[PDB]
């Protein structure tokens, strides 16, 4: 287009990793056709980083089903709900980062209906308990939802999703109510719930959890008593409690 | 003697924020930047996390969120002073300084407020950014050119009332691996977290701080020296 250059493309082209990185270049929708042309000329590139640019939903329309890119980072753009809706139509993407795009509950509604998706990063997207409800019906194995006000109702819905193996939901307005239901879940192997309102009340349920091997509960309200309880679970090889009022 | 934004940036670069232990990497793993500095910060956290000294003071509390925003200039300068002081805790022979997404901006505020030239050219502000359902998840330090005021809570700071010439200072972003050009004394257009900047709440304004004039400058020493 008017911004993306051939020089950008070749400097961003990591030939050892077959990865194209074009972050922080102020790319716009009009730059997407040139991008796709380059990717079509180099079909081995299946991982793409377009993060921190100025792409909108129109740029997504110009990208989707053009290439064999299966891993896409388009975080920190402006693709919105419609951009997310469109991405949900892509037939190659299995790992997707749409963090910081204001995709909202409507955006996530479409993505959650895409059975192709295995991993979704969607930090800070104004996703609410309604969006979490949509994701609870998805086939996602991993979801990162940090900085979304999911609330207890949200993560309670997510806890019922038998497919999710890894859930990241820090700073999501989760209390003991939500955390306890996540603790009862028997499929999660990694759970991160930092920066929420979780107390010692949840810790017995995490001590009796049998699925988790990673549990991050940093910067909550857990005390030394909760820590003592959590440490009885020896299945958890990565336990993070940094920032809690311990001792 | 007017100080240039680059000279302000170089001053902040001397603090080596990318060398900090970023304690909430455990909370927000996906906020690690795709950079050599991000890779190093992730490794530094892992070592810190598995080191028993991390659970001893003042390191343990340094990792804990400080929700109450300081209302005196001196507290900020003291924040930076205490964070930089030598300690016995070393990771691979390296001094350990710890912060997180809520208190990290306080350090830079202290550094900036401690320069006599900054205080004549700029008002210093600390804001809560990354708004989510009534909460502001990310604290940022602002350098506002003198004579422009900022909205007081519960009024929000928005792009429309963001003073021209405002510089953003986000050392947490640097701790996470973003280069200075995306986080230290730069216009919002270059800011790594520009997409979550507004709306914001302004929790501290040096222009509204009556203790400022009695607060002294030149208390701090740059954590490192500039290379040639």
């Amino acid at each position: 287009g008017m911004v993306l250059t051939l020089s950008d493309l070749e400097k961003g082209y990591d030939k050892n990793l077959n990865q194209l990185s074009l972050s922080f270049l102020n790319l716009r929708d009009n730059d997407i056709p040139l991008l796709c042309e380059f990717l079509q000329n180099h079909p081995a590139i299946t991982s793409l980083d377009l993060s921190h640019n100025d792409i909108t939903a129109n740029g997504v329309k110009l990208f989707v089903n053009k290439t064999s890119v299966s891993s896409l980072n388009i975080s920190h753009n402006n693709i919105g709900p419609e951009g997310a809706q469109w991405l949900s139509e892509d037939n190659h993407i299995t790992t997707l980062d749409v963090s910081f795009n204001e995709i909202g509950d409507e955006g996530v509604k479409a993505l959650a209906a895409n059975a192709k998706l295995i991993t979704l990063y969607a930090l800070y997207n104004k996703i609410t308990k309604v969006g979490a409800g949509y994701l609870a019906q998805s086939n996602l194995k991993k979801i990162d939802l940090c900085f979304n006000s999911l609330e207890d109702e949200g993560v309670i819905a997510l806890a019922s999703n038998i497919n999710i193996k890894e859930l990241i939901a820090s700073a999501c307005d989760v209390s003991d109510i939500g955390a306890i239901e996540l603790a009862k879940n028997n499929q999660l192997t990694l759970l991160i719930l930092g920066k929420n309102a979780i107390t010692d009340k949840s810790t017995l349920h995490f001590a009796n959890n049998t699925s988790l091997s990673t549990l991050h509960l940093g910067s909550n309200q857990i005390t030394a008593a909760g820590k003592k309880i959590l440490e009885t679970n020896t299945r958890i090889t990565d336990l993070d409690l940094i920032g809690n009022p311990i001792e | 003697m007017a100080i240039a934004p680059q000279q302000i940036q170089e001053r902040l670069k001397q603090e080596q924020y990318q060398k900090f232990v970023v304690a909430d990497i455990g909370n927000f793993p996906h906020c690690l930047a795709q950079t050599p500095e991000g890779i190093a910060s992730g490794q530094r956290y892992q070592k810190y996390s598995t080191n028993s000294l991390s659970r001893t003071p003042p390191f343990s509390q340094w990792g804990a969120p400080q929700l109450l925003t300081p209302k005196s200039a001196q507290e900020y300068i003291k924040f930076a002073q205490q964070r930089n002081k030598k300690s016995s805790f070393k990771i691979d022979g390296e001094a350990v300084r710890v912060s997180e997404c809520s208190n990290f901006a306080y350090h830079s505020a202290g550094v900036l407020l401690d320069d006599p030239q900054i205080r004549t050219q700029y008002d210093v502000a600390v804001i809560g950014s990354m708004h989510s359902n009534g909460r502001y998840l990310h604290n940022i330090t602002l350098l506002v050119p003198k004579g422009s005021r900022l909205p007081q809570p519960p009024q929000q700071l928005t792009a429309e009332v963001f003073p021209i010439g405002t510089l953003i200072v986000d050392p947490w972003a640097v701790g996470m691996g973003h280069p200075p050009e995306q986080a230290l004394a730069i216009p919002k257009e270059q800011f790594a977290y520009n997409r979550s900047l507004f709306p914001a709440t302004v929790n501290y304004q040096s222009a509204l701080d009556e203790s400022l004039t009695s607060t002294r400058t030149g208390q701090l020493t740059p954590y490192t020296g500039t290379p040639s």
